[PDB]
RNA sequence: CUAAGCCGCCCGGUGGAUGGCUCGGCUCGGGGCGCCGACGAAGGGCGUGGCAAGCUGCGAUAAGCCCCG
RNA sequence: ACCGAUAGCGAACUAGUACCGUGAGGGAAAGCUGAAAAGCACCCCGGGAGGGGGGUGAAAAGAGCCUGAAACCGGGCGGCGAUAGGAGGGUGCGGCCCGAAAGGAAUGAGCCUCCCCGAAGGAAACCGCGGCGACGCGGGAGUACGAGGGGAGGGGACCGGGGUUGCACCGUCCGUCUUGAAACACGGGGCAGGGAGUUCGCGGCCGUGGCGAGGUUAAGGGGGUUAAGCCCCGUAGCCGCAGGGAAACCGACAUGCCCGCAGCCGGGCUUAUGCCCGGUGAGGGGCGGGGUGCGAAAGCGCCCGGAGUCACGGCCGCGAG
RNA sequence: CAAACUCCGAACCCACCGCCGCCGUAGAUGGGGGGAGUAGGGUGGCGGUGUAAGCCGUCCACCGAGAGGGGAACAACCCAG
RNA sequence: CGGCCGCCGAGACCCCGGCGCACGGACCGAUUGGUCCGUGAUCGGGUAGGCGGGCGUGCCGGUGGCGUAGAAGCCGGGCC
C-alpha cells in the first residue's frame, strides 16, 4: 500500500523526487527491493536510473515514510548520487 | 550501563550492510565482522603491521574489525581491509606492496569472503 | 483487515469502559488533592493500596494497555492530527486521518482551514 | 558523544536516594573516621581493609639519594634503532659515510640495550653498551664504536 | 411544597495565588578611575519651600546666588 | 544559556526606614486603573457612611482600581434528609436530576424478532440395570446450552458520560522507627507559595569520539570581530614506549613449541537450516627461553613477543559546610 | 545406672566415581570490572539451660519483603504465590 | 465414633481475546532505536537496593508556527 504524497521535478539536476508513505498494518517494514519494484511498476520509472534515498519507520506507527529519486540518466546518477548509495542500491 | 553501540552513522550502515550481505550470500564471515565491529568502543580491536606480517602469507586477504596501526615492519604483499588505517600503517602496507582498502571495497571484490582471515 | 480493525476497536472500547480512574490514595479527603486529581504510587510501609488489599482502589499496570493496532486512535477510528494552518491541513490523508484545529487558531484562519478541508474531503473533529 | 541525565533526576521521588535506612549517611560516624582515620595505627576500624588492599601504608622503608646527585642514563634499543633509522636519517642522527652506514646515538642516548633484532649492518657510536647488544651487532656484522 | 445537617454546580463576599510586565538586584573577560583633612575632613545635630509632613537637595544668600560655553 | 516581587542585595517603594533592647547591637512589611481622568454631571432615599437611577469608557478596569486561583462564608438549584453503626472508600446495578459543543449516532441509538458458526465446559424428560439408602451406571449425548465471532428484518432518538443517593458484599486513615501499627507509640485544623545529593581537587570504572608508538597541550602570542564568540601558532610540562632493586647498579621473545574458540578450506548426511569428521587457526590458554632482587647454587618474587594518550558525558570513593 | 563410659551400633549425613534426570553454544561451570543494601530479626520443629515464661544456638519452611480464598476476628496455621 | 452419597466453594487449574518482558530471526532508521514474525509447563508479588524507558517545568542555539477575527493564566466539561 503506497500513497505518493509529493512528486517534484528538478531540471537543474534532472531528477524526479518522490515522497510517499507505505501503509503496512500488521506487517514488517517492506524491503528496499520490494518498495523499488512496486514504485517502478506503478509510476513507470526506469529501474536502472532510480534509487531509494531512505525508508523510515516511526515508533508504533504502521505508516513508513519513504523518499526516492529517479534521475534522467545514468550519467546524472553517477555524477550526483554517491558511491555508498550506489552499492546499497546495486545499480553499479 | 547499557551499550549504545557505535555513534557513527556510517559504521552503523556498514554493520547493517554486512548483516544483509551475509544473509544474501549464506556466509558467516560478514555477520562475525558485524558483531566484532559492534563490540564496545573501549574494547575495539587494534592490530599492528607487525602482527599482520607475522601471521599473514603473500597475497592473502585480511580483515580487521577495527583500527590498523603502523608499529613494526611489514614484508608481505597482503590486501588489508579495516575500518581505520593509520597514515604510517597505510604507507607501510603500500610500500610492502599490498592494498589498504575499506570493508565495503573488500565485500565488493570478494562477496563470498572465501579465504579471508579475520585479525584482531 | 477491516474486520479485525473493527473487532479491536470494540475490544478497546470495552476495556476502556471497564478501566477505572487511577487516583492518588486519600484523594477525596483533602481539597489539596481533590482539586488536583492525579495518581501517585503509594510507598508507605503500612499503605493498604501499596499492599493491594481488596476493598481498596487499584493501581495502574501494563495489562491495561490498549491493543497495539488501535492504540491512540480517535473513537471514530481515525488518527488525529493537530493542524495550525492550511499548509498543515493539506498534508493529511483524507482516507485514514482526521484534522483537529489547534485551540489557539483564530476565526479568520479557521474559516479558511474549514473551507479547504471541506473542498479536500478531510474530516474535521472540531468544526468551529 | 553520549550524554545522560544524572541519577538524582531518577531518584527525585525515592525518599532515600539509595542510601538504605534513614539513619545512615550522617557524618564521620557513618564513615567510621574522617579521611584515612582507622587505618590501623591507633584505631583499627579499617584494619581489615588496610591489611588487604593497602599494604605498606604504615611503616618505613629504605632511603633515597638526593636528586642533586642523581644522574639519568638514557637508554635505547637495537629494535628501536632498526625501526626508526629513517627518522634518524631525516633528523641527521645517522648518515652514510662512504660505504658503511653510521649512527651517532650520542645525541639522544647514553647506553644501548640489547632488546630485539638488528638485521642490516650498521655502525653505532655510543658511550655505554650491553653484552647482548654487542653479541647481536657482531653477529649481524655491524660495529659498535665505544665513544 | 420536612427543620437542622451532608455532597455537587452557579452566583456574591473574603482573600491575594497564578499569568503578563520591570527605572531594581546578582555575576562577569575587557576598558576607565582611584585617596579627603588645621586653607578645618568623613560622620552627625539643627534649620531651609506660599500652601511642606517624609525622602532628596541646599545652609540665615538656605529644593538656592554669580560668570564663560 | 543568572532572578522576575515569599525570587533577586536586607532594601525595585519617604530602607538600614518604621520598630526592639539601658547598652553593645538587632531589624521588617510594602510594585501594577485606564489609550486618554474622560476619576461619575443631575434626580430619589439616608443624620452620615452609603444605596438606587442616570452618565464616561472598546472593556468598570471605580481609585477598597490588570487577571482574581485555593481555603472559608452567604444565597439559589439537583440529590438525600428525624428506627440507624463504622477510617467516610471499593465492585455492580437501581431511583431522582443534568446532558448544545468537544464522544458515538437519522449513512441509524437504546430496544424487538429471526438465522449460522463456536473453545474450555456441559444438563434433563424417558427407557434398562446395580445398591438397604442417599444415589449411581449404559442410551438419550458430547444433545439443549455455552465466552465470543457473523448475517437479516422491524422501530425511529437515544447511548456513552456526569451529580447525589439506595441496596448486597467487602474495607480498622496517611507518613515513620520497629520482629511486630488501627493502636492507649511519634509527626498529622484547612489552603496557597517556598523547601533538601550542589561546586571544586585527586583517584577507580564504564558509554562514545579523535589520533596512534605516540598522545595532548598549560601560561601566553598573532589574525579577525560590536563582542570574551571564530582561525592559527605555542613541546614548557604530563602520561606511554623497560623492568628489577632500599641503594650502588644492572638491563629482557619484533614468536622456539603445544592446546585451541570464532572465521576460512575439504569431505559425509540432511529438502533447506543444521549436524559430524579432518586441516589452518587472529584473539585466548599453557610450556620453553630471557632481565633483575635474594642466594654458594638450585630455586622463587616482579617483569619481558608494542597500546597508549586526549576529550565529552555518567556512577562511585576521599577532603572541603 | 552414666552429657564429660563403650565389647557393639542404626536411621542419617558427607567425600569421590558411573549412570538416569535436569541445565548449557539463544553461551552454563568459571573469570574480570561498576554499584549497593545488610551487623536489632520474628513464628515454627530440634538441642543446651530455666519451676515456667524466657535466654542462647540450630533447621530455611512462613511473616519480615506477600495479594486472593478460610480458621469469628489473627504475622506465623490450611489452600494458594 | 466407624463409613458412604450428592452438592456448594478462590486471582489456584483449563479455554478464548489483549498488554508487556526475556531470548532468537527478517526488514528498515544519518546518536541509544523502529515494524513484523517464532518460543516461553520450564516469563509477569515485592521492602532495602541495582538497571532500562518515558511524562512535566525555566532559559539558550536552530527549525516549523500560532495570536486583538483574541496569547498566557483561571473555572466547569469531552476525548486520548
Amino acid at each position: 500500500e503506497i500513497r505518493i504524497k509529493e512528486i517534484k521535478e528538478n531540471k537543474l539536476i534532472g531528477r524526479k523526487e518522490i515522497y510517499f508513505e507505505i501503509y503496512h498494518p500488521g506487517e514488517p517494514t517492506p524491503s528496499r527491493k520490494d518498495v523499488k519494484g512496486k514504485l517502478v511498476a506503478m509510476l513507470d520509472l526506469n529501474p536502472e536510473t532510480t534509487v531509494i534515498q531512505y525508508i523510515r519507520s516511526y515508533f508504533g506507527s504502521y505508516i513508513s515514510k519513504g523518499y526516492a529519486k529517479a534521475y534522467d540518466s545514468k550519467e546524472r546518477m553517477l555524477y550526483i548520487e554517491p558511491e555508498y548509495i550506489l552499492i546499497r542500491d546495486g545499480l553499479i | 550501563m547499557k551499550r549504545t553501540g557505535p555513534t557513527d552513522p556510517n559504521l552503523r550502515r556498514l554493520i547493517r550492510y554486512l548483516r544483509k550481505k551475509s544473509n544474501e550470500y549464506g556466509v558467516k564471515i560478514w555477520k562475525d565482522v558485524a558483531w566484532r565491529l559492534e563490540r564496545p568502543r573501549r574494547q575495539r580491536a587494534e592490530v599492528n603491521v607487525s602482527k599482520i606480517n607475522r601471521y599473514a602469507n603473500d597475497g592473502e586477504m585480511i580483515v580487521v574489525p577495527g583500527s590498523v596501526l603502523g608499529a613494526g615492519k611489514l614484508e608481505k604483499k597482503v590486501i588489508v581491509a579495516a575500518w581505520k588505517f593509520s597514515e604510517t600503517a597505510r604507507r607501510k602496507i603500500i610500500e610492502a606492496g599490498g592494498e589498504a582498502i575499506t570493508i565495503e571495497e573488500l565485500i565488493e571484490r570478494n562477496p563470498t569472503g572465501s579465504g579471508v582471515r579475520i585479525m584482531e | 483487515d477491516e474486520k479485525e480493525f473493527k473487532r479491536l476497536l470494540r475490544v478497546r472500547a470495552r476495556l476502556k469502559r471497564k478501566k477505572p480512574r487511577f487516583l492518588r490514595q486519600e484523594w477525596w479527603r483533602y481539597p489539596k488533592f481533590k482539586n488536583d486529581p492525579k495518581w501517585r504510587r503509594p510507598k508507605g510501609i503500612d499503605s493498604k493500596m501499596r499492599l493491594k488489599l481488596k476493598g481498596k482502589p487499584r493501581s495502574p499496570s501494563i495489562g491495561w494497555s490498549s491493543p497495539k493496532l488501535v492504540r491512540g486512535l480517535h473513537p471514530s477510528g481515525y488518527e488525529e492530527v493537530l493542524v495550525h494552518n492550511v499548509k498543515e491541513l493539506e498534508a493529511l490523508d483524507p482516507k485514514r486521518q482526521a484534522a483537529r484545529i489547534a485551540h489557539t487558531v483564530g476565526k479568520k484562519k479557521r474559516i479558511e482551514i474549514i473551507k479547504r478541508a471541506e473542498e479536500l474531503g478531510i474530516k474535521v473533529l472540531n468544526p468551529r | 558523544m553520549i550524554r545522560r541525565r544524572k541519577k538524582v533526576r531518577k531518584l527525585r521521588g525515592s525518599h532515600t536516594h539509595g542510601w538504605g535506612c534513614k539513619k545512615k549517611h550522617r557524618g564521620g560516624g557513618s564513615k567510621g573516621g574522617r579521611g584515612m582515620a582507622g587505618t590501623g595505627k591507633r584505631n583499627k576500624s579499617k584494619w581489615t581493609w588496610t591489611i588487604k588492599y593497602a599494604p605498606d601504608h604504615l611503616g618505613k622503608r629504605g632511603f633515597s639519594r638526593p636528586p642533586e646527585v642523581q644522574r639519568e642514563v638514557r637508554v635505547v634499543n637495537l629494535k628501536f634503532i632498526d625501526e626508526h633509522l629513517d627518522e634518524l636519517m631525516q633528523m641527521g642522527i645517522a648518515y652514510e659515510e662512504g660505504g658503511k652506514i653510521i649512527v651517532d646515538v650520542t645525541q639522544f642516548a647514553d647506553k644501548v640495550l640489547g632488546t630485539g633484532k638488528l638485521t642490516r649492518p650498521l655502525v653505532i657510536k655510543a658511550r655505554a653498551f650491553s653484552p647482548k647488544a654487542e653479541e647481536k651487532i657482531k653477529a649481524a656484522g655491524g660495529e659498535a664504536v665505544l665513544v
